[PDB]
C-alpha cells in the first residue's frame, strides 16, 4: 500500500510505454487486490492512485464501486477524493452513476458548508438529466438560504439543471426574484450567469426579467465607478469577469426592444471611452461593449464610435486584437453592412497573415462581405487566394465561393465562368454536397448551355482525377450533348466536337480506377442518355453496356442489366423515357 | 565560446587538438552548428595518428555541401594520403574522396583513384571499386572520359573474389544509371568465372554477384541447367538476404528450362523448403519474405501447394505479418485444405485488432469466391460469426455474404431467413446498402421485406448516395416481385426520390423507374428483373507481362508494393 | 554450462 | 542501397547518423516519428515508411530505431539483413545496446559505420575479423578481410584445442482450441564453441536420412532433414554433391547450421485446461499437465504460462507440484515446476475474482505458451556422429557435445 | 460556458484534464490526442485562438506546460485567457512558487482549486481571495 | 529537466 | 465482519429497517434512489449492511453489490398481494447466480399492522422457498416501526456467519 506520490515517482521512472504499462498494471493489481479486502482505511490513497492511473488513460472502470463507497464514508478527505473520483470516473452514460443520487442528496443536507460545496460541485460538473429531476428540489432549496458560500455554487448547479433539463426552469423563477442587490460579487456573478441562461432559453422569461434592467445598470455603474478594490482586481479594472457577464445580459436583453435598449444607453456611452486600452483586459471589455452595442437596438451615434473602435482594433498589432476584430466584423455583417465595406482593403490585407485562424476568419468575413456590388473585383482576389491557399483551407473556400456566387451573380455567363474556374482549380476538395447545387443552378439556366458544355468538355479532356469535376461533367454531357454535338448526324467538315472521343472520354472515366463508383454511375447514366440525344453513332454504346454487364460492383451490375434489356428488347421505349429531367428548387 | 575551441585547435600539442576534434564531432553528434569551424580543422588533418583522421574525414563528409567554396584545401592532402605504405589510410582517404559530393573537387580526384585501382593490397582495390560508383553518381561522363569503366571490367577478370564482388556491385550500379549505352553484359565464360567466384567471397558479395545474374539471360538448355546446378546450393545459406536474390535469379531462369525433363521437377521440389524456412527469420524480414512469396505463388503455384501449415499466424507476430499471411492463405486455399483454413479463419475474428478481423472476414469471402466446393462451409461459418453480434464483425460479414450471393445466388434460400434478424441498427453505409440489396434480390423467401424497408425509409433524405440508390432499386424489385402488398410503397419511394431529393443520379434512376412504371409495369419483369449474367470477378492475378517484369525485381522496393519500379521512384 | 558434455568419435571412417 | 544508416531514440532526435551518398537529405530524418505515429494509429504499421519519394526502412531494438533511409529502388532484404548484422556486431562489442553507449562510445561507432558500408554496400560484417583492426584500446588491416577465407585470421593458438558442440532443439507447436496438433515442426540450431590452432578443416558427421540413402544404411535410426541452411563457412557445393559439411570454422562462438524438419511424434508437454468464466464474478483454471515422452528424462525449469483476464483480483492457487506467481505485468500466471519427470501428470487448480462493472473494450485471448528445457534428450532423433580435424600439424582435438531440448514458440490455444 | 479544460505538457504527456461535456471514453482519447497534436504544431505569433469544430478554442503558453480551454462560439474570447490567467495565479497563491512537479505530484489539489474556481462551466468565484481562503479553510478542516 | 521554472513571476 | 445487502421492492420499509437497527428510531425517510450503508454492531459481530435502493430503474444495477456478500436481507411489503409476482421474479433472478452463491437468505416480511398483511407461511408459499437449493434461507415477519424481530433476525444472521 504505497502513497500516491510514490506511484507518481515510480511511473516517472519508466522509460518506454511498453514498460510504463507494466508498472501501471503492477500497482493496479495491488489496487484491485485491496478492493476485495474492503479496507476502509487505505481506500483514499487507493482511489487516488487509481485516478492518477486514469489521467494517463489506463483502465479505470473497475474503480467506481469504491468511488461510490468513498462518497458513502463519513470523514471529509474520503468524501473529497470520492467526489473527485466521481467527477473523473463517472459521466452520463457510465450507467452506474445513478447510485450517487442518495449520497449527493444526503450531502446536500450536511451541516458543514464545505461538504455541501462538493455536493454542489459534482452535481454541477457532471449531473445527468435524470439526476437533476430528483435533485432540483434541493438545488432550489439551497438557493433559498443566504449563506454566501453556498448560494454561488447552487446558482451554477441550477444553471446545469437548466442545461440538462430545459423544461424544469419554472421552479427557479420564484427563487431568482430580488436577489440582485447582494453585495457579494461571487453570488452576484453566478446569478448574472443564471439570468443569462434563463434569458437565453425562453422569451417568456425575458418579459419577467427585462423589468430589472436598471438595477443591473446601477450594478454596472457601481462596478465601473469603483476605481479600486483590494481583491477582484486584474490590471486595474474592478472585476471584469462580472463586467462582461453584465454586458452580455445587457446584450441578450433589448436586442429586439426599444425601451430597455434606451435604458442601457449611457452606461454603454460611459464604458465605450472609459476602457483601459493597454492590457488585454480593457480591450476585452471594449470588444464586449461593441458586441453589446451592435446587438441591441442602439442609437446610431454609439455605432459611429463603435465602428471607430473596430477600425482601431484592426490597427493594434496584438494578434489577439486582430482575431477580436475579425470576429467583431464577422458578427456585425448584417447590422450596419455599409460601414464594414469601407474596411475592405484592411480585410483583404489580412488574407496573407501567418495564422490559420486569421486567414479563416478573414476569408469568412470576405465571404459574408459580398453584396450585389463587390462581386466583381473581390472574386478575382478570392480565387487567387484559393489557388494560393493551403490544402486545409480549400473546403470552406470552395463552399463559400459557391454560396456567394449563387446569391449575388451579376450575370449568368460570368457566374458559370467562376464556377467552372473553381471546379478546375479546386478538384478533390469541393465537398460532395455542393455538386447537386451546381447541377441545379446550371439546369436553372435556360439560355446558356453551349457555353457551359463546350467549356466542360474542353476542361475534362485534360483531367479526370478531380472527382467532383467529372461528377458535374458526366451529368452535363448526358443532358446537354445535343448542344455539344451540333448538327452532326453524319461525318461533316471537322468541328472539335467529334461524338467518338465524346464517348471515349466517358469510357476512359469508366475503365480507369480514378473513379469513385458514383462517377461510374453518372457515366453509365450519361451513356444511356446519349442514345436518344445522339442519332450520330449508336450501337457502339450498346456494345459498352453489353461488355459492362458482368462487372463486380453491385449497383453498376443492376444498372447494366436494366440498360441491356432496354437496348435489346424494348428499343421502342428508350426514346420515350429519355426526356430531360424537370427542374426543382 | 567556439573561439575557445578554435584556439585549442590552433595550438601545437597533440593531446589538445585530439580533444578539440573529439569536441567538434561530439557537437556534430547532437548536430550543433559547427559549420563555422570548417576552415581550421582542415589544417589539423595531415597527422601521423589514425584514430584522429577518421574523425576529420567524418567532418569533411558531413559538411562538404556546407562549405562549397572553402573545400579545395583537402585535395593535396588526399593525393598525399593516397600514397602511403599502410594501406588503411589510403583506402580510407579513397572512400572519403568518393562521398564528398562537390563538382569542383572531383575534377582533381581522378588520377589518385586510378592509381589506387591498380594497387596490390586488395583492400584498397575493392574500396576504389566502390569509389568508382561514388564518382559516377556525382559526375558520370567524367568517369567515362577517364576510362574507368574498362578498369572496372578489369577487376572482374581478377582473382581474390571480393574485388570482383565490389566490381560487380559498382558495375550494376553504373549500368543502372546508364541509358544502357555499352551495356556491361558478358560471355558465359566470364559467368563461369563468377560462379567460381561465388564460393569464395563474402556473404554480401554473394548477393551482388547474384544480382548481376538478374541482367543476363542464357540461350540454351544445358547452359541454364548447368549454371543453376551451382546456383542451387546457395539456397542452403543462413543469411536470408542471399536466399532471396538466389530465388530471384532462379525464378528468372526457370522460364528457360525444358519442362519435360527431370531438372525442372527437382528444381521445384528443392525450392519450396527454403521458401518455407524463410518464415523463421527475424520479423522485419518476414514482411518482405511474405510479399515475395506472394509474388512467387501467383507465378508458379505448383511450389507451395502442399505446405499450408506454415502460413498460420501466431499471437507474437505484429500486424504487418498478420495482414499478409491472410493474403497468402487466400492465394493457397484449394479443395483439399478447406477445413484447416476455415477453422483458422474462424479463430481470427475473435481477436481485438479490428482491421485484422475485417481482413480475415474478407479472406473468408475471397476463399468462398475462389473455390466452389466449400461455399456452404463458408456461409455456415459466416453466420456463426454473425451470431456473436459484434458491430464490425457483422458489418463486414453482411458485405461478404452479399459477395457470396452475387457469385453464387443459387441454393441459399434457407440461410437468409436468419439474416432478416441481424440487428438492423447496423450503422455503416458500406453494409446497410448491402443488406438492402440482400433484402431486395431475395424478397420471395423473405416474407416481411416491406415492413423492414419502412425502417430504412424514415431517414431517407440524409443517408448517402449509395444506400438511397440501393433502396430505390430494391423497393422497385420488391413491388415487381409482389405488386399487392407494396402498391403505395413504390409510389412513396418514387415521390421521395423524384420530388424532394436533388441527388442527380437518384433523380435519374427515380424518373427512369417512374416512367417505366407509367409506360408498362408489365414490361419491367423483362426489363429490371432479368437473368443477370454470371459476374466476372476481379482476378487480382496480375498482368503476366508485368509479373515477368517483377520477377526481375525480387527483394527490392518494387517487390513489396507489387508496383513497377518507375511507378514510385523519383 | 551446468549440462556436462560427452565425447564423440573423431574419425568414424 | 541505403543512403544514410541512422540510429534514432524513442522520440525522434538523432543518436548517431552516417550518410553515404547524398540521395537522402539529412533533414529528412525529422519526419520519422510523426510518420510512425500517423501510420501506426491506422493499422498501417509497416517497416517501409513513406515520405514523398523518400523511403524509410527500420528495425526496432530495445531503445533503438535503426532507421535506414533510401530514395531509389533499394534492395530491401540486403538492407534489413545489414541492419540485423549491425545489431549483432554491436552486441558483440557492447553487451547491451542503449543510449548510454551511442552518445558516449561515438569515438568508435562512426568508424564502424564507415567500415561496414560504402555507397550503400555492406562489405565487411564479421565481428571477430572487425575486432583485430578496430579496437577500443592502428596497424595494417588483416589480410583475412581481403582473403577468401574471411572469418578465421591465422596465428590463433590455444594450449589445448577444444571444440564444443551444442545441439539445440526448439519445438514449435500450435495446438488448436479443440485438442489437435496443427503444426509440429522443429527448428534446430547447432551452435559451436571452437578453440583451435591455425587454419583447420572440419567435416561434420550427422545421421542424415539422405546421406544414409546415398550410402545404403537408411534402415537404422536416422534424421529426416527437411531443410538445412548452413553458415557461410560451410562450402555449400560440397554439401550439394554428397551431403558433406566441409568448413573452416570461425574462432569462438558461431552458429553452424539452421535446420528445420517436421515430426509427427506427440507433443512433449500437453496442456489440457478448462475455463469457467462466470461473468462479473470469477474464473477457474483446472489445468493439467502431462508429458508424453519417456520416463527417464527430467524437464528443468518449465514455465507454463496461461493468460488471464486483464483486471482480475485476489488470486488463489491450490497446486500439487511447483510454485505459482501471478504476474500482472503482462497479465499472466507463471506456473513454474523446476524438476519435471517424464510421463507423470501434475495438476493445478487456480481461482480468481473478476470485477463487477464490465470493461470498455474486450481483452483478447492470448495463448498458453510454456518455456520448458530438457538436457540429454532430443525429440528429433538426430545424433552427431563424427568430426574430423584436418591440420598440417596434425593433433588430437577434443570434440565435446551435449543435447538440449528447448522450445521455440511453443504456443497452445485457449478458449 | 467552458466545455473542457486541458493541461498538457510540452512533450505530449497529459497533466490535467477536465470535461464539462459528458462524451464517452474512446471519444475522449480521440479528441484529446487530436487537440494535443493541433496546439503543439503551431507557431508563436498565431494569436492563440484555434477554431476547432464549432469551438473557438483558447490556449495560452505559460511554461513548457500548456493550458487549454474551449469556450462556446458566441461569447468573448480574451476573458477565457484571463480565466486561465486567474487559474495560474490561484495555483501559485495556494502552492507558493508553483512548479511543474507541484502540479504533477499534487494534482489532486490542482483539481480542487479548479473545483473551487469553476463548477458547471463558468466562474463561481471572481475573487482571488475568497477561493483560496475557503480552500485553505477546507484543508483546515481535514 | 526544464521543469523547475515557476509559472508567474514576470 | 459480514457483508449484508438489503434488496427488495420499493415501499417495503427496508430503509426503515436500516435506520431502526442503527439509530433505534423511525426517522423521516424519502425514497432512496441510490443506496445506504451502516455498520451495526450486534453480538460482538460488525454487520456491514448495504441497504440498496428499491426503485424500478435501479434493480438492474443490483449485481454490483453481489460480490463478497455473506448474507441477504430481502425485504418484501405485506400489504401488496399484487406485488409478490414481481418480487418472486426479482428473487429468482437474484438467487440463481454464480456470484452470491454461498450466502444465507433472510427474507423480511415488514409492515405487520393491517389485515392485508400475511403471515410467514403464506408469503413463503407465494415465494415458494422450499424450491430453493444450496441456500440457508429463513424468512422472518417483522414490525420495523416497533422494532419487532429485527434483532432476532440479526441474531439468527450472526448464527449464520460462524459455522
Ligand atoms: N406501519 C408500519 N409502516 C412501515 C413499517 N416499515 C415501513 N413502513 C412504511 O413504509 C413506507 C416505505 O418505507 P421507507 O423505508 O420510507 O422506503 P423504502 O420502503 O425503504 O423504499 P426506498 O426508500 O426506495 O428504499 C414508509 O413510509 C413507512 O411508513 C412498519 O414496520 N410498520
Ligand atoms: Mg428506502
Amino acid at each position: 500500500p504505497i502513497r500516491l506520490r510514490e506511484l507518481i515517482r515510480t511511473i516517472r521512472t519508466a522509460r518506454t510505454q511498453a514498460e510504463e504499462r507494466e508498472m501501471i498494471q503492477k500497482e493496479c493489481a495491488a489496487i484491485r487486490s485491496s478492493f476485495r479486502e474492503e479496507d476502509n482505511t487505505y481506500r483514499c490513497r487507493n482511489v487516488a492512485k487509481l485516478l492518477y492511473m486514469h489521467m494517463l488513460g489506463y483502465p479505470a472502470h473497475f474503480g467506481q464501486l469504491e468511488c461510490l463507497k468513498l462518497i458513502a464514508s463519513q470523514k471529509f478527505t474520503d468524501k473529497r477524493i470520492g467526489y473527485l473520483g466521481a467527477m473523473l470516473l463517472l459521466d452520463e452514460r457510465q450507467d452506474v452513476h445513478l447510485l450517487m443520487t442518495n449520497c449527493i442528496k444526503n450531502d446536500l443536507n450536511h451541516s458543514t458548508q464545505f461538504v455541501q460545496g462538493l455536493a454542489l460541485c459534482t452535481l454541477g460538473c457532471m449531473g445527468s438529466s435524470e439526476m437533476c429531476r430528483d435533485l432540483a428540489g434541493e438545488v432550489e432549496k439551497l438557493l433559498k438560504t443566504s449563506n454566501s458560500y453556498l448560494r454561488k455554487k447552487a446558482a451554477l448547479c441550477a444553471v446545469h439543471v437548466i442545461r440538462k433539463v430545459p423544461e424544469l426552469m419554472e421552479m427557479f423563477l420564484p427563487a431568482t426574484k430580488n436577489l440582485l442587490n447582494e453585495k457579494n460579487h461571487g453570488v452576484l456573478h453566478t446569478s448574472v450567469v443564471l439570468l443569462t441562461e434563463m434569458c437565453e432559453r425562453s422569451p417568456d422569461m425575458l418579459a419577467h426579467f427585462r423589468k430589472l434592467v436598471p438595477q443591473l445598470v446601477r450594478i454596472l455603474k457601481n462596478l465601473i465607478m469603483s476605481g479600486y478594490s483590494p481583491e477582484h482586481d486584474v490590471s486595474g479594472i474592478s472585476d471584469p469577469f462580472l463586467q462582461v457577464r453584465i454586458l452580455r445580459l445587457l446584450r441578450i436583453l433589448g436586442r429586439n426592444d426599444d425601451d430597455s435598449s434606451e435604458a442601457m444607453n449611457d452606461i454603454l456611452a460611459q464604458v465605450a471611452t472609459n476602457t483601459e486600452t493597454s492590457k488585454n483586459v480593457g480591450n476585452a471589455i471594449l470588444y464586449e461593449t461593441v458586441l453589446t452595442i451592435m446587438d441591441i437596438k442602439s442609437e446610431s451615434g454609439l455605432r459611429v464610435l463603435a465602428i471607430n473602435i473596430l477600425g482601431r482594433f484592426l490597427l493594434n498589432n496584438d494578434k489577439n486584437i486582430r482575431y477580436v476584430a475579425l470576429t467583431s466584423l464577422l458578427k456585425t455583417v448584417q447590422t450596419d453592412h455599409n460601414a464594414v465595406q469601407r474596411h475592405r482593403s484592411t480585410i483583404v490585407d489580412c488574407l496573407k497573415d501567418l495564422d490559420v485562424s486569421i486567414k479563416r476568419r478573414a476569408m469568412e468575413l470576405s465571404f459574408a462581405l459580398v453584396n450585389g456590388n463587390n462581386i466583381r473585383g473581390m472574386m478575382k482576389e478570392l480565387l487567387y487566394f484559393l489557388d494560393s491557399c493551403e490544402p486545409e483551407f480549400k473546403a470552406d473556400c470552395a463552399s463559400g465561393i459557391f454560396l456567394a456566387a449563387e446569391k449575388y451573380a451579376p450575370s449568368k455567363r460570368w457566374h458559370i465562368d467562376t464556377i467552372m474556374r473553381v471546379l478546375t482549380t479546386a478538384g478533390s476538395y469541393v465537398r460532395d454536397d455542393a455538386v447537386p447545387n451546381l447541377i441545379q443552378l446550371i439546369t436553372n439556366s435556360v439560355e446558356m448551355h453551349a457555353y457551359t458544355v463546350q467549356r466542360l468538355y474542353k476542361a475534362i479532356l485534360g483531367d479526370y482525377s478531380q472527382q467532383p469535376l467529372v461528377q458535374v461533367a458526366a451529368w452535363c454531357i448526358g443532358e446537354y450533348g445535343d448542344l455539344l454535338v451540333s448538327g452532326q448526324c453524319e461525318e461533316e467538315e471537322p468541328i472539335q466536337v467529334t461524338e467518338d472521343e465524346v464517348l471515349d472520354i466517358l469510357e476512359s472515366v469508366l475503365i480507369s480506377n480514378m473513379s469513385t463508383s458514383v462517377t461510374r454511375g453518372y457515366a453509365l447514366t450519361a451513356i444511356m442518355k446519349l442514345s436518344t440525344r445522339f442519332t450520330c453513332t449508336v450501337n457502339r454504346i450498346k456494345k459498352v453496356v453489353s461488355i459492362y454487364g458482368s462487372s463486380i460492383d453491385v449497383e453498376l451490375q443492376q444498372r447494366a442489366v436494366e440498360y441491356n434489356a432496354l437496348f435489346k428488347k424494348y428499343d421502342h421505349m428508350r426514346s420515350a423515357l429519355l426526356e430531360r429531367m424537370p427542374v426543382m428548387e | 565560446e567556439i573561439f575557445e575551441l578554435k584556439a585549442e585547435l590552433n595550438s601545437d600539442k597533440k593531446e589538445k587538438k585530439k580533444e578539440a576534434v573529439k569536441k567538434v564531432i561530439a557537437s556534430m553528434t547532437v548536430g550543433k552548428d559547427v559549420s563555422a569551424l570548417f576552415p581550421d580543422v582542415v589544417n589539423c588533418m595531415q597527422t601521423d595518428n589514425l584514430e584522429l583522421k577518421k574523425l576529420v574525414y567524418l567532418y569533411l563528409m558531413n559538411y562538404a555541401k556546407s562549405q562549397p567554396d572553402m573545400a579545395i584545401m583537402a585535395v593535396n592532402t588526399f593525393v598525399k594520403d593516397c600514397e602511403d605504405p599502410n594501406p588503411l589510410i589510403r583506402a580510407l582517404a579513397v572512400r572519403t574522396m568518393g562521398c564528398i559530393r562537390v563538382d569542383k573537387i572531383t575534377e582533381y580526384l581522378c588520377e589518385p583513384l586510378r592509381k589506387c585501382l591498380k594497387d596490390e593490397d586488395p583492400y584498397v582495390r575493392k574500396t576504389a571499386a566502390v569509389c568508382v560508383a561514388k564518382l559516377h553518381d556525382i559526375n558520370a561522363q567524367l568517369v567515362e572520359d577517364q576510362g574507368f569503366l574498362d578498369t572496372l571490367k578489369d577487376l572482374i577478370s581478377d582473382s581474390n573474389p571480393m574485388v570482383v564482388a565490389n566490381a560487380v556491385a559498382a558495375l550494376s550500379e553504373i549500368a543502372e544509371s546508364h541509358p544502357s549505352s555499352n551495356l556491361l553484359d558478358l560471355n558465359p565464360q566470364s559467368i563461369n568465372k563468377l560462379l567460381t567466384a561465388l564460393n569464395e567471397c563474402t556473404e554480401w558479395g554473394q548477393i551482388f554477384i547474384l544480382d548481376c545474374l538478374a541482367n543476363y539471360m542464357p540461350k540454351d538448355d544445358r547452359e541454364a541447367q548447368s549454371i543453376c546446378e551451382r546456383v542451387t546450393p546457395r539456397l542452403s545459406h543462413a543469411n536470408s538476404a542471399v536466399v532471396l536474390s538466389a530465388v530471384k535469379v532462379l525464378m528468372k531462369f526457370m522460364e528457360m528450362l525444358s519442362k519435360d525433363l527431370d531438372y525442372y521437377g527437382t528444381l521445384l521440389k528443392k525450392l519450396a523448403p527454403p521458401l518455407v524456412t524463410l518464415l523463421s527469420a527475424e520479423p522485419e524480414l518476414q514482411y518482405v519474405a511474405l510479399r515475395n512469396i506472394n509474388l512467387i505463388v501467383q507465378k508458379r503455384p505448383e511450389i507451395l501447394k502442399h505446405e499450408m501449415k506454415v502460413f498460420f499466424v501466431k499471437y507474437n507476430d505484429p500486424i504487418y505479418v498478420k495482414l499478409e499471411k491472410l493474403d497468402i492463405m487466400i492465394r493457397l486455399a484449394s479443395q483439399a485444405n478447406i477445413a484447416q483454413v476455415l477453422a483458422e479463419l474462424r479463430e481470427y475474428a475473435t481477436e481485438v485488432d479490428v482491421d485484422f478481423v475485417r481482413k480475415a472476414v474478407r479472406a473468408i469471402g475471397r476463399c468462398a469466391i475462389k473455390v466452389e466446393q466449400s461455399a456452404e462451409r463458408c456461409v455456415s461459418t459466416l453466420l456463426d460469426l454473425i451470431q456473436t453480434k459484434v458491430n464490425y464483425v457483422v458489418q463486414e460479414a453482411i458485405v461478404v455474404i452479399k459477395d457470396i450471393f452475387r457469385k453464387y445466388p443459387n441454393k441459399y434460400e434457407s440461410v437468409i431467413a436468419t439474416l432478416c434478424e441481424n440487428l438492423d441498427s447496423l450503422d455503416e453505409p458500406e453494409a446497410r446498402a448491402a443488406m438492402i440489396w440482400i433484402v431486395g434480390e431475395y424478397a420471395e423467401r423473405i416474407d416481411n421485406a416491406d415492413e423492414l424497408l419502412e425502417s430504412f425509409l424514415e431517414g431517407f433524405h440524409d443517408k448517402s448516395t449509395q444506400v438511397q440508390l440501393q433502396l430505390l432499386t430494391a423497393i422497385v424489385k420488391l413491388f415487381l416481385k409482389k405488386p399487392t402488398e407494396t402498391q403505395e410503397l413504390v409510389q412513396q419511394v418514387l415521390s421521395l426520390a423524384t420530388q424532394d431529393s436533388d441527388n442527380p443520379d437518384l433523380r435519374d434512376r427515380g424518373y427512369i423507374y417512374w416512367r417505366l412504371l407509367s409506360t408498362d409495369p408489365v414490361a419491367a419483369k423483362e426489363v429490371v428483373l432479368a437473368e443477370k449474367p454470371l459476374i466476372s470477378e476481379e482476378t487480382d492475378l496480375i498482368e503476366p507481362t508485368l509479373l515477368d517484369e517483377l520477377i526481375c525485381y525480387i527483394g527490392t522496393l518494387a517487390s513489396v508494393y507489387h508496383k513497377p519500379p518507375s511507378a514510385f521512384v523519383e | 554450462t551446468s549440462y556436462d558434455y560427452c565425447r564423440v568419435p573423431m574419425e568414424d571412417g | 542501397s541505403a543512403s544514410a544508416v541512422y540510429v534514432l531514440d524513442l522520440k525522434g532526435k538523432v543518436l548517431i547518423c552516417r550518410n553515404y551518398r547524398g540521395d537522402v537529405d539529412m533533414s529528412e530524418v525529422e519526419h520519422f516519428m510523426p510518420i510512425l505515429m500517423e501510420k501506426e494509429e491506422e493499422g498501417m504499421l509497416s517497416p517501409i515508411l513513406a515520405h514523398g519519394g523518400v523511403r524509410f526502412m527500420w528495425i526496432k531494438h530495445n531503445n533503438l530505431y535503426l532507421v535506414a533511409t533510401s530514395k531509389k529502388n533499394a534492395c530491401v532484404s540486403l538492407v534489413f539483413s545489414f541492419l540485423y548484422k549491425v545489431v549483432q556486431v554491436f552486441s558483440e562489442y557492447f553487451k547491451e545496446l542503449e543510449e548510454e553507449s551511442i552518445r558516449d562510445n561515438f569515438v568508435i561507432i562512426y568508424e564502424l559505420l564507415d567500415e561496414l558500408m560504402d555507397f550503400g554496400y555492406p562489405q565487411t560484417t564479421d565481428s571477430k575479423i572487425l575486432q583485430e583492426y578496430i579496437t577500443q584500446e592502428a596497424p595494417r588491416p588483416p589480410a583475412t578481410v581481403t582473403n577468401a577465407v574471411s572469418w578465421r585470421s591465422e596465428g590463433i593458438k590455444y594450449r589445448k584445442n577444444e571444440v564444443f558442440l551444442d545441439v539445440i532443439e526448439a519445438v514449435n507447436l500450435l495446438v488448436s482450441a479443440n485438442g489437435n496438433v496443427l503444426r509440429s515442426e522443429i527448428v534446430g540450431s547447432i551452435k559451436m564453441r571452437v578453440f583451435l590452432s591455425g587454419m583447420p578443416e572440419l567435416r561434420l558427421g550427422l545421421n542424415d536420412k539422405v546421406l544414409f540413402d546415398n550410402t545404403g544404411r537408411g534402415k537404422s535410426k536416422s534424421v529426416e532433414l527437411e531443410d538445412v541452411k548452413f553458415h557461410q563457412c560451410v562450402r555449400l557445393s560440397r554439401f550439394e554433391n554428397d551431403r558433406t559439411i566441409s568448413f573452416i570454422p570461425p574462432d569462438g562462438e558461431f552458429e553452424l547450421m539452421s535446420y528445420r524438419l517436421n515430426t509427427h511424434v506427440k507433443p512433449l508437454i500437453w496442456i489440457e485446461s478448462v475455463i469457467e468464466k462466470h461473468s462479473h464474478s470469477r474464473i477457474e483454471y483446472m489445468v493439467k499437465a502431462k508429458s508424453q515422452f519417456k520416463r527417464r528424462s527430467t524437464a528443468n525449469n518449465v514455465e507454463i504460462h496461461i493468460p488471464v483476464p486483464n483486471d482480475a483480483d485476489s488470486p488463489k492457487f491450490k497446486t500439487t507440484v511447483g510454485s505459482v506467481k501471478w504476474v500482472p505485468e503482462n497479465s499472466e500466471i507463471v506456473w513454474s515446476v523446476k524438476s519435471f519427470p517424464g510421463g507423470k501428470e501434475y495438476l493445478m487448480r487456480a481461482h480468481f475474482g473478476l470485477p463487477s462493472v464490465e470493461a470498455e473494450d474486450k481483452e483478447g485471448k492470448p495463448p498458453i505458451s510454456v518455456k520448458f528445457e530438457i538436457p540429454y534428450f532430443t525429440t528429433s532423433g538426430i545424433q552427431v556422429r563424427y568430426l574430423k580435424i584436418i591440420e598440417k600439424s596434425g593433433y588430437q582435438a577434443l570434440p565435446w557435445v551435449r543435447y538440449i531440448t528447448q522450445n521455440g514458440d511453443y504456443q497452445l490455444r485457449t478458449q | 460556458m467552458i466545455h473542457f479544460i486541458l493541461l498538457f505538457s510540452r512533450q505530449g504527456k497529459l497533466r490535467l484534464q477536465k470535461w464539462y461535456i459528458t462524451l464517452p471514453d474512446k471519444e475522449r482519447k480521440k479528441i484529446t490526442r487530436e487537440i494535443v497534436q493541433i496546439i503543439l504544431s503551431r507557431g508563436h505569433r498565431t494569436s492563440s485562438f484555434v477554431d476547432w469544430k464549432e469551438l473557438k478554442l483558447v490556449y495560452k503558453r505559460y511554461a513548457s506546460l500548456y493550458f487549454c480551454c474551449a469556450i462556446e462560439n458566441q461569447d468573448n474570447e480574451l476573458l477565457t485567457l484571463e480565466i486561465v490567467h486567474r487559474y495560474v495565479e490561484l495555483l501559485d497563491k495556494y502552492f507558493g512558487n508553483v512548479c511543474e512537479l507541484d502540479i504533477i505530484f499534487n494534482f489532486e489539489k490542482a483539481y480542487f482549486i479548479l473545483d473551487e474556481f469553476i463548477i458547471g462551466g463558468e466562474i463561481q468565484e471572481t475573487s482571488k481571495k475568497i477561493a483560496v481562503k475557503a480552500i485553505e479553510d477546507s484543508d483546515m478542516l481535514q | 529537466k526544464g521543469e523547475n521554472t515557476s509559472a508567474a513571476h514576470p | 465482519e459480514m457483508r449484508i445487502l438489503m434488496v427488495g421492492l420499493d415501499a417495503a420499509g427496508k430503509t426503515t429497517i436500516l435506520y431502526k437497527l442503527k439509530l433505534g428510531e423511525i426517522v423521516t425517510t424519502i425514497p432512496t434512489i441510490g443506496f445506504n450503508v451502516e455498520t451495526v454492531e450486534y453480538k460482538n459481530i460488525s454487520f456491514t449492511v448495504w441497504d440498496v435502493g428499491g426503485l424500478d430503474k435501479i434493480r438492474p444495477l443490483w449485481r454490483h453489490y453481489f460480490q463478497n456478500t455473506q448474507g441477504l436481507i430481502f425485504v418484501v411489503d405485506s400489504n401488496d398481494r399484487e406485488r409478490v409476482n414481481e418480487a418472486r421474479e426479482e428473487l429468482m433472478r437474484m438467487l440463481a447466480e454464480d456470484e452470491l452463491r454461498d450466502a444465507v437468505l433472510l427474507v423480511f416480511a415488514n409492515k405487520q399492522d393491517l389485515p392485508n398483511a400475511m403471515n410467514a407461511a403464506e408469503i413463503t408459499d407465494k415465494l415458494g422457498l422450499h424450491s430453493l437449493r444450496h441456500r440457508n434461507w429463513y424468512i422472518q415477519a417483522t414490525c420495523a416501526t416497533s422494532g419487532d424481530g429485527l434483532y432476532e433476525g440479526l441474531d439468527w444472521l450472526s448464527n449464520q456467519l460462524r459455522n
